[PDB]
């Protein structure tokens, strides 16, 4: 629906803070991107994007 | 006519040249000299238990597991003197490479639970390449026991054995990190 | 469109996923550290992806 479209965005911004992604390790004990998000930080954008999908559905269905 | 036969009380570190008495916590694998004075000059070495800890010729010693030893040194005029390892109050242990989850595994849960417990390893060896086991690695990222926002996060800490380096907001799922186990 | 600006998120959020397609930036110790910035190629050819559905979408919505 559209909590598809809400999941997106507030993961690309998401990912704009460098904070809410973890890190790999290479073979030199370096860090590097790892491309996933914080287990918290994707859960609360799961509960806001499932809170959108009711919030624009529920709320078209207004007739 | 030589003089009675003495094993130094200080030893000296081979990591990090440090002149002092052995250390009271251990990194698996560490090494340090020992120095025999009296007798006739000549020496020989040897450890009573070798799982413990090893000795070369030359009073290099090679710390191989956690427990109490003794190492003898004997001068070519008969003498025999004993230096007596005590078990250390904890001990480094570099297992294999594994995923947070299954470091704890393999560790039964003995992690490190702060990183003092390995940056003081350093402080007290060096990096651990300066040892003739880890003698030729560039690095071995280690595992700290996660904290309770680092778990709900899906991540840990990390510190490293040879370059320190300690890095936070690490992937618990990323290769390239030991297990490393305190006993 | 909605379609363009929806498009551009799933695939931007889908190339952060690869840590390849990401800036970074790397300390003293040798730390890439992730900046939050997409390198100028994804985020170029992204767009153009972007626009090439927000098209379709209008051309799909003039077939009829």
């Amino acid at each position: 629906a559209t909590e598809t479209a809400t999941r997106d965005q507030l993961t690309k911004e998401a990912f704009q803070n460098p904070d809410n992604q973890k890190v790999n390790i290479d073979e030199l004990g370096n860090a590097i991107p790892s491309g996933v998000l914080k287990d918290d930080v994707v859960a609360n954008i799961e509960e806001q994007a499932k809170a959108a999908g009711e919030e624009a559905k529920q709320q078209a269905i207004e007739n | 006519f030589f003089d009675e036969l003495k094993i130094d009380n200080k030893v000296d570190i081979i990591g990090n040249n440090v002149r002092g008495e052995l250390p009271n916590i251990w990194l698996q694998y560490g090494q340090f000299k020992l120095k025999a004075s009296g007798g006739d000059g000549t020496y020989s070495w040897y450890s009573e238990n070798t799982s413990i800890a090893t000795v070369d010729a030359s009073g290099k010693v090679t710390l191989n597991g956690k427990g109490s030893v003794v190492i003898k040194a004997t001068s070519g005029d008969k003498q025999t003197v004993s230096y007596t390892i005590k078990a250390p109050s904890y001990m480094i242990k570099v297992d294999k490479q594994a995923y947070y989850a299954d470091a704890m595994s393999i560790c039964k849960n003995l992690l490190p639970s702060t990183q003092t417990v390995l940056s003081d390893i350093y402080d007290s060896w060096g990096a651990a390449n300066k040892y003739s086991h880890y003698s030729s690695m560039n690095s071995i990222t280690a595992w700290i026991k996660q904290t309770s926002s680092e778990q709900r996060s899906g991540v840990s800490s990390t510190y490293n054995l040879i370059t320190q380096n300690p890095l936070p907001g690490v992937n618990v799922n990323t290769p390239n990190v030991y297990a490393v186990c305190v006993e």
